[PDB]
């Protein structure tokens, strides 16, 4: 928190460079990757929004899904056994005779 | 306040550097154990007949 | 004392390097400059 309040704002003031409203996109293997990634993520966001809308309209379906989720959680909580600490190989063996 | 250090970048750098130096110095002297717990005392008495 | 000396060797120069570093850093914080502190630092010989 403190670092974000003091050190990073100074770093941004000092180290960030002013934006330029000019036709300076250079097509490059290193560069075009980012444009393609941005387009893909932009449409993926639309897909997510559509899924959210269908979730909101379907009250019963969302309710039952969440109920099943909590039920599966509680069912699996029992299945794991419980111990204080794990057993670690420590590279030594003692033998009793 | 953010404004104070926005105008005094060298000051903010110096504070960051001092923190890092203190931490590096600390790391060169810390104890290293597997667990935070420290075992409670034991006293043993030995006699031979 | 001989043993003490052998243990205490190389502490003073290390210790005085740390102090000079921190003095530089504090002077830089005061003047807000990386080059100004050195004028102030150059004065050490004169007193000694
Ligand atoms: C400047 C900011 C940093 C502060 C430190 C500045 C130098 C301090 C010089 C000094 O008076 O140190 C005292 C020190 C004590 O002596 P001792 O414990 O025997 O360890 C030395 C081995 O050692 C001494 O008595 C001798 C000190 C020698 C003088 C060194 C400084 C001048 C460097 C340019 C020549
Ligand atoms: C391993 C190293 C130790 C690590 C400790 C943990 C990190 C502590 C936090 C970092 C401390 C950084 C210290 C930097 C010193 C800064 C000196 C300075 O020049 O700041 C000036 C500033 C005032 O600035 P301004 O009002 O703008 O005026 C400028 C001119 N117009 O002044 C100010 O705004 C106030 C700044 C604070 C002033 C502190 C005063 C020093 C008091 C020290 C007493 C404690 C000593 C403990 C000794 C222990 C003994 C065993
Ligand atoms: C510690 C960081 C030192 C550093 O950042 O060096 C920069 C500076 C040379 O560049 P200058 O243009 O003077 O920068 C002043 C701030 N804009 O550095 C200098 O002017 C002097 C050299 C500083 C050396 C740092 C202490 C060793």
């Amino acid at each position: 928190l403190i670092v974000a309040l003091t050190f990073t704002p100074a770093l941004c003031a000092t180290i960030l460079k002013q934006h330029d409203p000019n036709k300076e996109p250079s097509n490059n293997i290193f560069a075009r990757f980012f444009r393609s990634f941005n387009n893909g993520f932009d449409r993926m966001s639309h897909s997510y929004q559509n899924g959210v809308s269908r979730m909101l309209k379907g009250k019963i379906f969302s309710g039952v899904l969440y109920a099943v989720v909590v039920a599966l959680l509680v069912f699996l909580f029992q299945k794991l056994p419980s111990s204080f600490l794990p057993e670690e190989d420590q590279g030594v063996v003692m033998t009793l005779v | 306040m953010a404004q104070f250090f926005i105008h005094r970048p060298i000051f903010a750098w110096v504070i960051a550097l001092v923190i890092m130096l203190a931490g590096i110095l600390t790391l060169t002297k810390m104890p290293i154990a597997q667990y935070p717990t420290i075992a409670p005392p034991t006293v043993t008495i030995a006699a031979t007949y | 004392l001989s043993l003490e000396e052998r243990e205490s060797g190389a502490q003073a120069p290390f210790l005085y390097a740390l102090s000079l570093l921190i003095v530089f850093l504090c002077l830089a914080a005061l003047y807000e400059s990386w080059s100004i502190p050195f004028s102030v630092l150059l004065v050490v010989p004169l007193g000694v």
